[PDB]
């Protein structure tokens, strides 16, 4: 379940 | 002497109380009623939001009072009269009077009711209510509900060149919707809380407002909406930095699906029935000739629907790649996008099974949606 | 030897709605319920059962192969409700489960060991009789609202179905009000009196009220611990009965009165409902200030306010008010208990027979001589 490259959390 | 007394059309008061009710979401909430210069002004507020609504009434005597929002709402919705008389009777209370029925509501001191905060704005501009409703409708569903990630718990309202844009993301999907401004506005970027976005959207969508304009005034800390002159909402803004979402938009694709939007949404919803919570996935097995939408539910069963290639608008399916692609999605995230824009067809732009899908609607060039796949 | 049938989708949806409805219980999630599907002799029988109820429904289908299987009620319900086809094919394929097949879609639902699903209880009836579904629906509709919810008086947690001479009667009470409704039987039946649980009463009411049943008949078969309904031949519900005695309600019906109110039913109910808005929980009361010239319906709510509606004497049907007394009477009621009665019978007018401020009111509807309601007042 990949997430967007948000770097707090992803 | 200076006691409020007015006659109001019941249907109009009922509508206003509906909006006043939903912004303070209850027994402690008070509504301020102010009769002055031919209008009734109804104010509702809490820590985040302040709503003022003016409606035309027959002002018999000017004055102000405050009462329970919920009680006033409950009562007015049940009176059969087409017009009501509201009269502040002092120690008797606020009297709501129809032909055969009288309610007295205890009043609370107006001195206990706060005035709307002043705003000294850094940007001010006007757009149609149709355009504003569009950009919130297309972005409110992909706000983060994770109250820890506070910079994602709203919609990012920002300027890019001449475009006024709203963006939202929760880490699994991104929604972007914009409209062109005529004026040259200073670049800004602010995060509007989810609740404020929901409430202002209902206001602009009201039949009395949807064909008119909305003025937007903001600075770093607060935003003010003046909807069709007579409805003003002041909202706090979330202190945070919205991510640079531009890099999240795929710039290229290796395959493209064009499909009837309603047919696709209904099939996804049907196939998703068999899935289980925390395992919400549907598999899209794409080919030129067919799309198979399938899913599995542990200890429940499985499901498969076959969509055949078709040039008929109502059953349209076109996938112009020789290679087959099997790619999984959380069905809720596809359904959210497909519900957001009223369009005959929808376009899905793919790369590999791990790359996000870019979703566009053909006649709607200022709405863009990005949804991450899941492994299936 | 495995089930295969073709069924009109709409009729299966309807049957699954009743199968879903009947098994709902407190803190019982609808995910656990199983439904047995049995195809034989041109029909599909759908059976649902829990600790309290058994429901069997038969619907006509094209039986391709006779057989039985059991699946999740909720999953089968949720799937069939979203299929657009006018007909579906159901096929038990064995290890891959029950296949539900439409034109473009196939669902496979895992089946459960069909030997695990129990068959309906046999009943050896002590009494059996038939009445019209219309007559049965009436007596349940007029009494289900005043069943007690207090589980420490479990004998009052249902409707008392009983025989009085040639009258088949339902009574209910919660200690605050009494509702009685009956219908004449053609045959003399052996006397009985049994207590049908609230949930069973609500579910059989929905079944008899269905468009396909409401004009037909229902057979009732009972003994001291179970009751069986056969509604229009093809729907069978078996219910437990509550072990208990029901009070001798006859002594609680006022035999005399000192004033009588005749009033338009809908006008009265609407006014009570509006005035009740101002009340709070734990003092749910409206005051009726009755006189020949006017009725004032009023209420108070602590820290909220108060309310008053005035109803004027009138001989017009739509606003009818007549109170033929020289004396005034101020008497309080729980508005919900009045509204419950006023909503139970479709009538232009309603009659209320009063004594003093502490005595119960007797409520009757003028063209409905086999429905009687008693409501105790509250202090106001």
């Amino acid at each position: 379940v990949p997430t967007l490259p948000l770097v707090p959390x992803g | 002497h200076h006691m409020l007394k007015l006659i109001v059309e019941t249907k109009t008061l009922v509508q206003s109380l509906g909006f006043a009710s939903s912004v303070v979401e209850p027994e402690y909430a008070n509504i301020k009623l102010s009769a002055q210069d031919g209008n009734l002004e109804l104010s509702s507020t809490n820590m985040d939001l302040y709503l003022s609504q003016k409606i035309a009434v027959q002002v018999v005597s000017e004055g102000e009072c405050t009462v329970s929002t919920k009680t006033l709402n409950d009562i007015v919705r049940k009176l059969p009269d087409s017009e009501l008389t509201l009269t502040d009777l002092g120690t008797t209370g606020l009297e709501i009077k129809g032909k055969n029925c009288k309610f007295n509501l205890f009043t609370l001191p107006v001195s206990s009711f706060p005035a709307m905060d002043s705003i000294n704005p850094e940007a001010s501009f006007k757009i149609s209510c149709t355009d504003f409703a569009k950009i919130i409708e297309s972005t409110k569903f992909s706000i983060s509900l994770d109250e820890t990630r506070y910079n994602l718990n709203g919609v990012y309202l920002h300027i890019k060149d001449k475009e006024f844009c709203s963006a939202s993301t929760d880490g699994h999907r991104l929604s972007i919707s914009w409209v062109t401004l005529e004026k040259q506005i200073k670049n800004f970027g602010v995060i509007l809380p989810q609740k404020s976005a929901e409430e202002i959207l209902k206001i602009v969508k009201d039949p009395k407002n949807i064909n008119e304009d909305i003025e937007i005034l903001l600075n770093s800390n607060k935003i003010k909406f003046i909807c069709n002159e007579n409805t003003i909402m002041l909202s706090k803004l979330i202190d945070g930095t919205f991510p640079d979402y531009s890099t999240f938009i795929p710039e290229s694709s290796s395959s493209k699906l064009v499909i009837n939007r309603k047919m696709f949404a209904d099939s996804i919803e049907r196939i998703a029935i068999i899935t289980v919570e925390k395992f919400r996935a549907v598999k899209l097995s794409l080919s030129r000739e067919t799309l198979e939408i399938s899913a599995v539910g542990e200890a429940r069963g499985n499901a498969k629907e076959v969509i055949n290639s078709s040039q008929d608008k109502e059953s349209f399916y076109e996938y112009n790649s020789d290679e087959s692609l099997a790619i999984g999605f959380n069905p809720q995230y596809l359904e959210d996008v497909l519900k957001a824009v009223k369009s005959d067809l929808v376009e899905l732009y793919f790369s590999d099974v791990s790359a996000p899908v870019l979703i566009k609607f053909p006649e709607n060039p200022k709405d863009i949606f990005i949804v991450l796949p899941v492994k299936v």
